[PDB]
């Protein structure tokens, strides 16, 4: 898409009609004339255009309406409120851009943040933009979250996020001109490699590959075709509808077999009856030729009796010669359709134990793109986000992901090794109390007008509680947290001293022996400048491998490299970094996933803000003060980065129009 | 609408797989039965059929009989109408066979002949004592 339909495009809008947030800001457009609607989403799309042409500077609304010509430059109220819109809800002028207008002297309004990862980040910058004073509480001694990197020499290599989905609609796209990330696009060939050590043919490869595939879209059809989503008062999951899918082929099979020697069958008792024929009806044919030939010893001139006993008998005689003749031209067809029939038998399996092996790979990949097994994830709903999916190529940070967090972390008031414990939130306002991680005794408080919570959602889900709220959060809310669904996803950073691989491919897999192993070790990655392998650990494995050391786990690494390229172009590692993200105990997990029994519903509500009870009874009901972002709060984009940004976008534009008043909506 | 093609999916598949938590595998296993079950019924009738072929060993070729390659005549030897009243008695209606028997004459003045000579050779008495066989 090219032009000021390109800029909506590239922000996650449609060009060509208001989304339900513009209808609620512009409800005097919206119920207009077919007219006004247009000229409007010229304005917006146009405004998106020149941000987006340039996001190292800010954007202001004077800039905006010189470059404007009429009939558009006209109303300029109606300018000065799309600006304003797209300026409070982060579709403008976000990031890490250069202020034009300095801003005012003076602040309004207090905020506490918790955590730093990047929705937190994202959301201070924001607040802190639109005059707020703002303050992030962070238990970890750095920025980022889980974007993690680790560092050391000329070593690079991330612990966390790693992957940009694509640059098509990805806010990611504007911080990446804003900051200098060296992205380096990700090149898809993946060899596979079994565990004794070599390739997979291509033959098999493209087969399983194709069968893999075939396999996702049959679940889809058990679910949105046959109603298949519940099985013994339980929500069925993924795993299950697979399995289901794969007896259904494997019966399938059996099936084909028993109706094909059951033809087999069919014919050899055809040619039984057959046979039984040409022996009753040669043992005949020997009778009357005995009797043909007494007959025939019978010496001439005989009277006509017995001359009529030759001419009878001998006529008689090559009428059972004909029949028989019939019944060895049909007996020669029968004897063929058994050379036919058993010479094209169906198919002998359905997947043999080597093509189950292959298969359980690409179930482990897509147990890493979902941080869970299989069997946890909500057949119905576990890809109601696909629909959203940005366009290109996926792409890695070559210089490390925490540069974004590090990067957005300028500027900001952010209290390190400050773990909360506690968040009081009031009619009158709020306070959150933090403690101190290194020495637990240092104790704080901290009073606000409002608190943005990002905690992750396994934090949230913990207990006992890792953090308590005064009052404790209605149950619609506690509800949620316990019906989505917490995955978890683990890395092994190796650190050598020469590339011995090759460096043409970005990423490569190990097919494991079993089932039960298919994510332990089974994918590896060459993303970076220096010799660095990065081994993932997926599903079922990624949580039973946190009770492992080091040492036994980068052993079983290099033993599956050794098997793959050879017992001496493997050198001993230099540097060896395991995560484990469900024992991080500000983490819990790596993302969260569409747990069967949750719905992306549950997204939406993890996102309402609480609004405390009045403090006096009969006061009137008061304003918002608790507020949630984060990747397990935006329902179009769970579980990413660019996710968690616009979750923390989000929450700022909400909170400030609670808080300064959105004067953009008369 | 429809399933992915090859994939096989029925609604009446699913509940016969899914009503416990063995039945697949009980499913299964009552197909890899009826397989071996056919299997060896299979190797059963086709060494049954194994014996029948040796009792034709040599077919029936010491048994045949020259051709017997006449020009149809048409008028009727004494001896060609006794033959015939004969075949009548033997073969009621099938003028194929009567004309075989013969030999020179056709099927048609077989037909000739039931009436010509119907009279005379009494061929309607025969015909009935043919039926009482
Ligand atoms: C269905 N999924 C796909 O479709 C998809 C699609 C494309 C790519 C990806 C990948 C998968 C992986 O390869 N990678 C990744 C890897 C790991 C290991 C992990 C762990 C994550 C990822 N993420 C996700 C991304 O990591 C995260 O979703 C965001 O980072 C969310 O951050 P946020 O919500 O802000 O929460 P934080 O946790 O960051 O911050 C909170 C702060 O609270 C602090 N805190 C806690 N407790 C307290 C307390 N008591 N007091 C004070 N502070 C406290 C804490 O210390 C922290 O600082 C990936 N996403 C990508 O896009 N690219 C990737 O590459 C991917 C998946
Ligand atoms: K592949």
């Amino acid at each position: 898409p090219s032009g000021v339909e390109g800029a909506a495009f590239q922000s996650r809008l449609p060009h060509d009609r208001m989304t339900s947030q513009e209808a609620a800001c512009f409800p005097d457009i919206i119920s207009g004339p077919q007219q006004t609607q247009k000229v409007f989403l010229f304005i917006r799309n146009r405004t998106l255009q020149l941000w987006l042409d340039n996001p190292k500077i800010q954007l202001t609304f004077e800039a905006t309406l010189q470059q404007l010509e009429a009939p558009y430059n006209s109303d300029t109220v109606l300018v000065h409120r799309v600006h304003s819109y797209l300026e409070r809800h982060g579709l403008i002028n976000f990031g890490i851009y250069k202020r034009i207008k300095p801003l005012p002297t003076k602040k309004t309004g207090k905020v506490i943040i918790i955590g730093s990862g990047v929705s937190g980040l994202a959301a201070a910058r924001q607040l802190q933009s639109f005059g707020m004073d703002v303050t992030l509480l962070e238990a970890r001694d750095r920025v980022g979250g889980r974007v993690a990197t680790f560092r050391k020499g000329n070593y690079v290599a991330d612990l966390g996020a790693m992957v940009v989905t694509g640059l098509g609609g990805n806010p990611m796209a504007v911080v990446s001109k804003q900051v200098n990330m060296e992205l380096a696009k990700i090149k898809q060939k993946c060899p596979l490699y079994e565990a004794n050590g070599q390739a997979v043919p291509k033959e098999k490869d493209e087969m399983v590959e194709q069968e893999f595939n075939r396999l996702l879209e049959a679940t889809s059809y058990l679910s949105h075709q046959l109603d298949f989503n519940v099985l013994n008062n339980k929500p069925v999951s993924l795993g299950q509808a697979l399995e289901v899918v794969i007896q259904l082929q494997e019966k399938h099979v059996k099936d084909e077999q028993i109706e094909h020697w059951k033809k087999i069958v069919k014919t050899q008792e055809e040619l039984k009856e057959l046979l039984n024929k040409m022996v009753n009806l040669k043992e005949k044919i020997k009778e009357l030729h005995q009797q043909y030939k007494e007959a025939s010893e019978v010496k001439p001139p005989r009277d006509i009796t017995a001359e009529f006993l030759v001419k009878s008998k001998h006529r008689d005689l090559t009428a059972l010669c004909k029949e028989y003749d019939e019944l060895a031209e049909t007996q020669g067809k029968l004897e063929e359709k058994l050379q036919e029939l058993e010479a094209n038998p169906p198919s002998d399996v359905y997947l043999s134990s080597r093509d189950r092996q292959i298969l359980d790979w690409h179930f482990a990949n897509l147990e890493f793109a979902n941080a869970t097994p299989l069997s946890t994830l909500s057949l119905k709903h576990w890809d109601q986000d696909d629909d959203f999916e940005f366009t290109g190529s996926h792409l890695t940070v070559r210089n490390g992901y925490s540069c974004v967090p590090v990067a957005l972390a300028e500027g900001l008031d952010i209290k390190l090794n400050t773990a909360v414990r506690q968040v009081r939130y009031t009619a009158s306002g709020c306070e959150v109390i933090a403690v101190n991680t290194r020495s637990t005794s240092q104790t704080f408080i901290y009073k606000c007008d409002a608190v943005l919570c990002t905690l992750p959602l396994g934090v949230l889900k913990q207990q006992p509680p890792a953090v308590q709220f005064v009052p404790p959060l209605p149950e619609w809310k506690t509800s949620a947290v316990q019906r989505m669904g917490f995955g978890n996803l683990n890395k092994v950073v190796l650190c050598f001293d020469r590339v011995f691989w090759d460096p043409s491919v970005n990423l490569f897999g190990h097919v494991g022996s079993t089932t039960a192993s298919r994510g332990e070790l089974f994918l590896f990655w060459n993303l970076y400048k220096a010799p660095i392998l990065l081994a993932l650990v997926a599903g079922e494995a990624a949580g039973i491998m946190e009770n492992i050391s080091d040492d036994v786990i980068v052993g079983r690494c290099l033993a599956i490299l050794k098997g793959i390229f050879g017992s001496s172009a493997v050198p001993q590692p230099k540097e060896t970094v395991v995560s484990r993200w469900r024992a991080d105990p500000w983490a819990r997990g790596s993302y969260s996933y569409v747990a069967a029994g949750s719905s992306g519903n549950d997204y939406d509500l993890m996102a309402q803000p609480i609004t405390p009870g009045p403090s006096i009874p009969g006061a009137p009901q008061p304003i918002p003060r608790l507020f949630f972002a984060g990747e397990h709060t935006i329902r179009n984009y769970p579980a990413t980065v660019h996710g968690a940004l616009l979750s923390g976008l989000r929450e700022a534009g909400r909170i400030a129009d609670q808080f300064l008043g959105a004067m953009y909506t008369l | 609408r429809k399933p992915p093609k090859g994939m096989f999916l029925s609604q009446e598949d699913v509940e016969a797989v899914s009503a416990n938590a063995t039945a697949a595998t009980t499913v299964l296993r009552q197909l890899d039965m009826e397989l071996v079950s056919v299997k060896r019924q299979i190797q059963n009738i086709k060494q049954t059929n194994s014996a029948l072929k040796e009792k034709l060993d040599g077919g029936i070729e010491p048994y045949r009989l020259p051709e017997v390659i006449q020009k149809c005549n048409a008028r009727w030897t004494t001896e060609e109408q006794l033959l015939a009243v004969q075949a009548i008695r033997k073969y009621g209606r099938d003028f194929q066979a009567i004309s075989d028997v013969i030999g020179n004459k056709s099927v048609v003045q077989v037909k000739n002949f039931f009436v010509n000579y119907r009279r005379r050779f009494n061929i309607d008495e025969v015909l009935q004592e043919w039926e009482a066989e």
